[PDB]
């Protein structure tokens, strides 16, 4: 369990450890360099960098449309945000505020629906309320949905709280797939032919796998201990097929 | 082969060699 | 030296 | 009019390379026969669309070429239509685009056929989008409401039952008299090559341009392009050097041009 | 390109834009170490740094530095937005 | 001749077809300006 | 975590060094231009007459060896004033002279402000007589950059 | 209301290991020609 | 709590909510009494009278209903009571009184 | 291909700006700014206030702000 | 400090009730260490009368 | 009791059931006689 | 940012979300009270 956690976390959150130099100086107990790689989350922020207090709808759909123009398909424009739940709280607000400002149409409780007739002991006529904007349509073919992951507003490693409630990376929107590429933007690294290591060290029983018995003696304790290695990676071959939109108080 | 948004690639006219 | 191969990564930790 | 390449070459590059270098964070084998194919379907692409004549009014040529014999030129799409119905504008406005379409189709249309097809660029379509919406937004007399409109329906989404979507774009517009206005949109005034001035509303300032062709129905085609019967391009190979030549005759005609009317911005002219 | 500065040892520059409240919109240009410093620099230093409580700070994109020449970034704040 | 049907409570300027109200001053967009009311 | 981390497939790799990806822009550019001289070769400032009034040669300085010999490029404002270059480049040092007449039936010459330092130009076509032709234009390339990352 | 660079197109006159993908990569920085 | 609001029991069952239970999982049955419902009633009548981004038409929420009466041919009637409360991210909230509070 | 120029304008009419380039002499960048930027086509209309080189060991700090406000319009 | 630091961490992130947690333990290529462990917890009981 | 819904800017008076916006002066209709607000 | 629909004539304070204009007076609700405005 703590071995494929350690595979998890180094893949989404890695950071290089070499310099501008060119040179690793994270040195490990032989001496010799230890060498990481860059996580999901690193090499994902290299191209469409942003940063924020309040959030603005117009900013966001005035970047997914500079870099959208003329290079997707009318019909491939749907951007599907990737966020927490207060994320989507964050979004359904400003949507709100943006079709406030639309003062020349007028939005009816007869299509939107947001109070409810339902039945009830108490009235004759008893009434719902309630609604939540999850999708704004900006104008040329860009849409924007959202996608709620639990794994945004995990409370255990997102330390810093948001001053509106919830953790900071709640309010953090990533927009992974832009468009189609022809082939897997983001994928994850192996070796072929690598198996994952397993070797025990062991005095005269092995309680690992339940050998009593050793013909080849590790030491002389009575003892064992399982080691266990993987060499791992991760791949964002175009970052510019990628927006992020992260809280500024994570101080990027 | 044109895109459908009329722009042209670019790794038709190269060979892998 | 009991080398998981992959390509080349040497583990060191006594004898196994 | 005569268009003619060449290049001296195989498949390796030459001595017009040039690299594209990304702005991120922390800053093969060329196939000649396939760029000598593009970059002269795109000269003939040029002439065709973007050419200009260099004739006289007592018919004489003013460019002469390496032999003494005179360039002919003859011009193109964008020249000929630009003969007639053609404003630079320095504002949009549906006042001068409903007033420009009406008087030509009041004196040149029957009612029924009164179809407008606004081919533009991409924001030539969000322009024309916020010019109907100011227009509409100054029809008081009207409540514009979400129940006709659905600028504001009702999307299914997990996070709650009552999901709402909001968005809309104005792409048609409809005059007095039958004159209708639609908008669709080319993609090719969106080049970022040839297209070098930009506008302050995003774009390359060509995309703002509005071109009705085809005005009314003529029993024929008005514009079409010119070509000789059997096989008008040709090709060589000069084995010193390895040059390939290629060559190839072309043209336009544009019947009518009073049946094509264009709003191009006026930070385009002169 | 090892001048010494804190993240991880390069320079930094920033885009700022925000709207303060009551008052209007604008730009920022600023070298800073962290977006979160870009934005203390606005409440520290900015032309309202005594009610600094009305900067709205929207977006704090980084620029980078060309191989060559070139106009990098560029931010207008019109009067029609206002 | 133009009809406005909302009047807004903002710190910021509203959408130009909205009444700006703020603390005690009353604004409308007239003649491609905020006019103030008073 | 691991529920987002298993949306992505897996490319299975030879060895542990670092590897690579080619990434790749178009072949089709516009180019700044330097300044612009007439025929006795003094530059044409902002504050100048027309420059090329009698289909008259002229001078256009770019900072690159893009053009070729027989090519009608256009500035700023296109198809309004063509440019055909007459002669291969004059290599001043590392920029490129082209001598340039006018040629859409310009008889009354291309203003001093289009000719300034900045104004991108592009290449539109090379044409030829109908009698004796010789040739003209050139063909452009482009060539990619690598990314990088680690185990 | 404002631009950012996001690429830069330079000559080559002014200038092995695994591949993780064999065919090439089209950015979105970068704009692309225009038939 | 001294004075009830909306803004406070949304936010004690929405921060509960977020924190233990799923999206689908959000249904509260709150059970209360008689005035207790008129006391909910109110601030769910004063919170939908905040949204005045949204026109709330007789059609949809018929609080003003045709009745049939022997003084007049259009007559009418006039009355309603707000029962329920949905919040953001899947928190729906119903009331159920009971006779013992 | 020398310094970096960040640059406070203001368009005539329109608004005020901030902008950066990369030139050898500030007239370059101005130059730069012009016919690179996004009033590409009326290039009259700016107005360059301020030019200050960027020049690092500070490493932490302001070098362009300029805000439109309610009654500058 | 791994990522490439050279500058260092900032002090006022180094104080009391700031909290840490484990992300993984990544090793050399070559004569590489043992390092890491493993973690284990405990539940608790509850109670009633009449 | 007198529910207002929109305010309409124009130079000259409109009907008594609108507000009346012109240059700085808000008047409406109250008494028989348009009041201004100020 | 709050949006005020209606405008109200009356001698009594109609609601939070209405105008109250009495007299020469355009008082809306703002910070707990009625502000009066010119
Ligand atoms: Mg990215
Ligand atoms: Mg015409």
């Amino acid at each position: 369990l703590q071995f494929d956690e350690y595979k998890n976390n180094a893949m989404a959150w890695g950071t290089s450890n070499r310099n501008l130099n060119g040179e690793y100086m994270n040195f490990g107990k032989s001496g010799n360099a230890i060498k990481t790689g860059a996580g999901i989350f690193e090499q994902t922020e290299v191209a469409n960098t942003m940063y924020y207090n309040t959030f603005s709808l117009k900013l966001l759909e005035d970047a997914l449309y500079e870099l959208s123009a003329s290079k997707l398909a009318m019909d491939d424009r749907l951007f599907v945000i990737k966020t927490g739940e207060r994320g989507a709280i964050q979004f359904h607000k400003e949507v709100l505020k943006t079709v406030s400002g639309w003062t020349t149409f007028v939005l009816d409780n007869n299509s939107t629906r947001v109070v409810e007739k339902v039945q009830s002991r108490l009235h004759s006529n008893a009434l719902s309320a309630g609604f939540q904007f999850v999708e704004y349509k900006a104008p040329n073919g860009v849409r924007v949905r959202l996608d709620v992951d639990p794994f945004y507003d995990d409370p255990v490693r997102n330390k810093i709280l948001h001053p509106m409630g919830g953790v900071a990376f709640s309010y953090r929107y990533d927009i992974w797939y832009i468009g189609t590429m022809d082939q897997p933007n983001i994928f994850k690294c192996k070796i072929k032919g690598d198996n994952e290591y397993r070797g025990y060290q062991w005095g005269i029983r092995n309680p690992f796998t339940g050998q009593k018995g050793n013909p080849y003696m590790s030491f002389d304790e009575d003892s064992a201990v399982i080691h266990r290695m993987a060499t791992l990676g991760v791949c964002v071959l175009d970052p510019t097929r990628t927006m992020s939109l992260i809280p500024a108080i994570l101080q990027g | 082969a044109v895109d459908q948004m009329d722009n042209i690639d670019e790794r038709y006219g190269f060979v892998n060699q | 030296n009991q080398n998981m191969i992959g390509d080349e990564i040497t583990v060191r930790d006594g004898t196994y | 009019t005569t268009i003619r390449i060449q290049h001296k070459v195989g498949n390796k590059l030459n001595k017009k390379l040039a690299m594209g270098i990304p702005m991120v964070r922390n800053l093969w084998m060329h196939y000649v026969d396939w760029e000598v194919e593009l970059q002269f379907d795109e000269y003939k692409n040029n002439a065709m669309a973007w050419g200009t004549s260099n004739r006289n009014l007592n018919g004489e040529y003013m460019n002469f070429g390496k032999s003494g014999n005179a360039i002919k030129t003859g011009a193109g799409i964008f020249e000929q239509t630009e003969v007639a119905n053609t404003m630079y504008y320095n504002t949009f406005s549906l006042k001068l685009l409903e007033d420009a379409l009406y008087e030509l189709s009041a004196s040149k249309l029957a009612m029924d056929d009164r179809l407008f097809v606004i081919k533009t660029g991409e924001r030539g379509a969000i322009q024309f989008h916020k010019e109907v919406l100011k227009t509409v937004s100054g029809w008081t007399t009207f409540v514009l409401d979400n129940n006709s409109t659905r600028v504001v329906e009702k999307v299914q989404s997990r996070l709650h039952s009552n999901a709402l979507s909001a968005g809309f774009q104005f792409v048609e517009y409809k005059a007095p008299n039958g004159v209708r206005v639609r908008l669709d949109v080319d993609p090719f005034y969106d080049d970022p090559v040839r297209n070098k001035i930009l506008h302050p509303m995003g774009g390359v300032a060509f995309s703002y341009r509005y071109d009705i062709w085809y005005i009314g129905t003529m029993d024929q085609p008005n514009i079409f392009k010119c070509k000789i019967k059997g096989d008008n391009e040709y090709r060589g190979y000069q084995w010193g050097s390895a040059v390939i030549h290629r060559m190839a005759t072309l043209g336009v005609c544009v019947l009518d041009p009073t049946r094509t009317m264009s709003l191009i911005p006026a930070i385009l002219q002169g | 390109v090892d001048v010494g500065c804190a993240p991880d040892g390069a320079m930094q520059l920033w885009v700022m834009e925000y709207e303060v409240t009551g008052i209007g919109k604008g730009c920022a240009m600023c070298k800073a170490i962290n977006p979160q410093q870009a934005e203390m620099l606005l409440k520290s230093n900015g032309i309202y740094n005594g009610s600094s409580y009305l900067y709205k700070v929207t977006r704090i994109e980084q620029v980078i530095v060309p191989p060559c020449n070139g106009l990098m970034a560029e931010q207008v704040v019109t009067y029609k937005d206002v | 001749m133009k009809t406005l049907r909302t009047l807004k409570i903002s710190p910021n300027a509203p959408d130009i077809n909205s009444v700006w109200l703020y603390k005690g001053t009353m604004k409308y967009f007239n003649n491609g300006e905020w006019e103030t009311i008073g | 975590l691991d529920t987002f981390l298993n949306s992505f497939p897996t490319r299975e790799f030879e060895d542990d060094n670092e590897y690579y990806w080619d990434v790749i822009g178009s072949s089709r550019r516009n180019i700044p231009l330097v300044e612009a001289r007439d025929e006795n070769g003094v530059v044409v400032a902002a504050n100048a007459a027309n420059v090329g009034v009698g289909t008259s040669p002229f001078y256009l300085v770019f900072p690159e060896d893009w053009f070729a010999d027989g090519e009608v490029i256009v500035g700023n404002l296109n198809q309004v004033y063509p440019f055909r270059i007459l002669g291969d480049a004059r290599m001043e040092g590392t920029n490129a002279v082209y001598k340039v007449e006018l040629m859409g039936g310009n008889t009354q010459g291309v203003p001093a402000e289009r000719l300034q330092q900045g104004e991108r130009f592009s290449i539109e076509f090379a044409p030829v007589e109908k009698e004796l032709s010789r040739k003209v234009g050139d063909v452009r390339f482009t060539s990619p950059v690598s990314m990088r990352n680690e185990w | 209301a404002g631009k950012l660079g996001k690429f830069q197109m330079l000559g080559f006159q002014h200038w092995a290991p695994q591949k993780a993908t064999n065919l090439m990569v089209q950015l979105l920085a970068f704009y692309r020609g225009k038939s």
